């Protein structure tokens, strides 16, 4: 069936941004609502956010607003989050979280990415 | 500095009656038909909401021949026809006709609401019809009507433009031609280049142009030839509220509401659109099949013809019933099935035209010379709109100066 | 936002054994809760969405039930392929959150 | 005591036209369109329920270059333009717009109802929409119009005040600038004060001041100045009859009902509001596109522009037509989807104005100094309003002698 593939891992600087990708490779997709969630070592899993394109929805949380962005291509079908002011506690792997139009309801995340390891050190 | 016809256009005593016999147009409502293997057109499309654009052509004065001649001197006179009367003979019953679509763009009925909706599909297109304004109109000139319409812009080079971005938006000035469609209650814009699905207005506007005639522009023209007469009567409101279906292009702003939980966790839909309804068709609010007598223009011209060309533009909704025809199949069966008949819809329109003219003459000076070479160069050799479709109309082969034996002679004849 | 905890935060068990792990809200969110199942080395896997409701290729000895501020999760029948990292959600409003997790380990 | 400019001011026998060419206005009819990161606004606000305040700017005749001068003394002459003749051109067709808000508080449909709502929800909030009432004004002076709303007030310090007590209410005029919102048929108040929900009213008024003119205040003013000329005309009735939802904040006196049981036990929002609509758009009962003519004015100031300064105030929801814009983002589909489109709103207007001025004349003789600096101290020294947004018009460099060239000075030199 669809698979979700991710771009490879990262290595940054402290002050820097980064940026992840996501693509659709199977079939059609026509993504319904994306989002992204990450976990550091030791520790459980952290919504970061979501977007759905329909009903023009773009939220953050509290944490987290005004250093993180989360854009969709339906052209291509290929997510991107972006991050900005990168700190030591940003190394952590990442996970891209998708729902497909059609469903029951905008959070049936059924398709999700490999992970992609982010490191920020100097 | 222009100044007016009077001055310069002698008028004699001589009148002239012009009519057409009757003119009738059969069709297809909402689209031509047309054979799967060829591109020619069976059935041409004929609507209510069509502008009708006639031209008409006139004799030349100069050589058409009269009974009398001595009243002008052919070595320094020339004539030229003047319109003084106007009458637009309208057939058929009153009637209103509707359209629709079948696959039309909509969300939700907003007008009253009890539950919200939480989630959304694939494809919630509709099957919805109505009716649209009412208008009726009459324009008379000597140059074809000019009309205005919203379309596409050339945008800015300094930033790349991404699919789905909103178009650029600019009025357009163009000629109105036979065939042209008129507002129906959705604005003046070009549907096919402002919308990409195909699906937000009914079958006969969906990949048209609707066009509203510029009156700002056309009484400010210095010479006043392209507007002798009109007059003008629209009205509408509106029946149903409904939402649309889609990605939202623009976010409603955060300082705006406070965000729901649970069903209004997301926003609803805020592109909303209206149903329009023209309301009522009487006899008494009509203004066809009443004569019109051109007294004084308000511009400069008072009615010449200038190169013996008239132009009539009309528009009237207020005769639009359209017909439905069924054909049997097989007749061999006594009880009803739905696949032995077929059904077809049809649209009959019926006209009449009947004028009044006057003969004038121009003694040509030097100082008229140059200011009718001025004016219009092309005038000066008889003594361009080959890329429009009108209506034409031949009246060079009916004349008569007998003017009592017609019905608006008789009037004409009444009113002086 | 919404403050979710998950109860335990580890325990112990046996194959053919019952495990059921509580989930708290710190407001009523009616059923929009789901169950999430995470394993190292891969991602996480949705197993039960809006409280009750069973994803499609899950076996039947998953179950959840709850509503208002209180929800559960019962394994039946446990299985050697079932000790995973466990997840509650909140998707009453469009800002997400997780539960702390809990660690479901061989006696 | 306040006399006549009949008395002090003379006017000569000469005549001049103004006019604009044309005025453009597209946007978004409900909110402005901002950059994320930025604050700078991309696309304005533009919706039909907009006051239009055109501030005009004139020549000084004393500066201006006349051809002849022998008709007045510069020694002890002073020379100023007075308004004879007002013409507001209006494109664009008629049409109805529409607005609501994706989350407006409305409970119940209390008009027909068959079961009683004995439970309460969290969030009970609906979309709606709604066409709001018809009115059109002009309003033409030599100082900027004055209007008027409901506000809070300074409460007593009597006692203290707990929070989700009823504001206070006060009387309040300003003056309306360009972009103010005329009122709609929920009244003349400031919703971003009064109402703390955000979901009361649609998403174009919600955070805005809706302002009524201010007529009685106007007309009794003892110069005359503000208002040389004004027309009204506006209507309405109710469509729909809903409930609220929220808590009680007055409660209903236990004299007044019988208590119930059962379904009944509780009571039911009294909190009942309507929902406008303005009925039907015609031609017939338009007042724009019509020549004014300025004989006499109702207060003592009969038209005299003081320091070469016009204010002109326009409502006109009769042309309120919205369109709808659609955008493909892939075009690589043969079967439709909803995300694959995107969908815009977007709202033009179009404006014309064209003016007759006449020449006057003062002799500034002691007394008439006197009675002129005690009414303006300014015209004196020329021989304030920086804090407010006004669609400037400039019509320094557009006079002309030449009546009879213009539509407007056809007419004029026709009635007389």
């Amino acid at each position: 069936q669809v698979q979700l593939v991710q771009s490879g891992a990262e290595v940054k600087k402290p002050g820097s941004s980064v940026k992840v990708s996501c693509k659709a490779s199977g079939g059609t997709f026509n993504s319904y609502a994306t989002g992204w969630v990450r976990q550091a070592p030791g520790q459980g899993l952290e919504w970061m956010g979501v977007i759905v394109p329909i009903f023009g929805t773009e939220d953050y949380p509290q944490r987290f607003q005004g250093r993180v962005t989360i854009t969709a291509d339906e052209s291509t079908a290929t997510a991107y989050m972006e991050l900005r002011s990168l700190r030591s506690d940003d190394t952590a792997v990442y996970y891209c979280a998708r729902s497909r139009l059609g469903s029951s309801s905008w959070f049936l995340f059924e398709y999700w990415g490999q992970g992609t390891l982010v490191t920020v050190s100097s | 500095k222009v100044v007016s016809t009077d001055e310069y256009v002698a008028r004699t005593n001589i009148y002239y009656h012009a009519g057409t016999s009757r003119l009738l147009a059969v069709g297809h409502p909402y689209f031509p038909i047309k054979k799967p293997n060829n591109n020619k057109i069976l059935v041409p499309k004929v609507s209510g909401l069509q502008y009708r654009v006639f031209r008409i052509h006139l004799p030349d004065p100069n050589k058409f021949g009269f009974p009398d001649t001595s009243f002008y001197n052919p070595d320094t006179q020339r004539l030229v026809w003047a319109c003084v009367g106007v009458e637009v003979g309208r057939g058929q019953p009153l009637g209103v006709g509707i359209s629709g679509h079948p696959l039309l763009n909509k969300l939700d009925d907003t007008e009253n609401a009890s539950a919200y909706a939480a989630n959304a599909g694939v494809d919630n297109r509709e099957c919805i019809s109505m009716d649209y304004k009412q208008t009726q109109l009459c324009l008379i000139g000597c140059k074809p009507p000019i009309g205005e319409h919203w379309g596409k812009g050339s945008p800015c080079t300094n930033v790349a433009v991404n699919p789905g971005d909103c178009p650029p938006l600019e009025l357009i000035n163009t000629v109105i031609q036979d065939g042209d469609m008129v507002d129906t209650g959705f604005g003046a814009m070009d549907f096919t280049t402002l919308q990409a699905n195909k699906s937000e207005v009914p079958l006969d506007i969906c990949t048209s142009i609707c066009k509203y005639p510029d009156y700002i522009k056309m009484v400010s023209e210095p010479y006043g030839d392209s507007l002798f007469f009109y007059l003008r009567r629209e009205q509408m409101f509106v029946r149903h509220l409904f939402n649309r279906a889609g990605a939202v292009g623009d976010n409603v702003p955060d300082d705006l509401y406070i965000k729901g939980s649970g069903s209004t966790a997301n926003l609803a839909s805020s592109n909303y659109f209206p149903t329009p309804s023209g309301s009522m068709v009487t006899s008494d609010a009509q203004i066809f099949n009443k004569p019109y007598w051109l007294q004084r223009a308000q511009g400069h011209n008072n009615g010449i013809c200038w190169g013996n060309q008239l132009f009539v533009t009309v528009v009237d909704t207020t005769r639009s019933t359209n017909m439905s025809l069924c054909a049997a199949i097989s007749t061999s069966e006594t009880t009803y099935k739905n696949t032995n008949f077929k059904e077809y819809l049809r649209h009959g329109e019926e006209y009449d035209l009947q004028f009044i003219f006057q003969l004038c003459k121009i003694t040509l000076t030097a100082d008229v010379m140059t200011y009718i070479h001025s004016m219009n160069s092309t005038i000066l050799e008889d003594w361009p709109l080959k890329k429009y479709t009108f209506w034409e109309v031949n009246l060079k082969e009916k004349f008569s100066a007998d003017l009592d034996q017609f019905p608006l002679g008789r009037k004409f004849l009444l009113q002086a | 936002d919404i403050q979710m905890t998950q109860s335990p935060s580890s325990l112990s068990a046996s194959v053919g054994d019952r495990v059921t792990i509580t989930c708290r809200a710190s407001d009523m969110i009616s059923n929009y809760l789901n169950w999430y199942q995470h394993k190292p080395g891969e991602a996480p896997k949705l197993l039960i969405y809006s409280a009750s409701s069973l994803q499609t290729g899950v076996p039947s000895r998953f179950s959840g039930s709850g509503s208002g501020t209180d929800f559960t999760l019962t394994i039946n029948n446990l299985q050697p392929e079932d000790f995973a990292t466990y997840y509650c959600q909140q998707s009453y409003i469009t800002r997400l959150s997780f539960g702390g997790g809990t660690k479901v380990e061989i006696k």
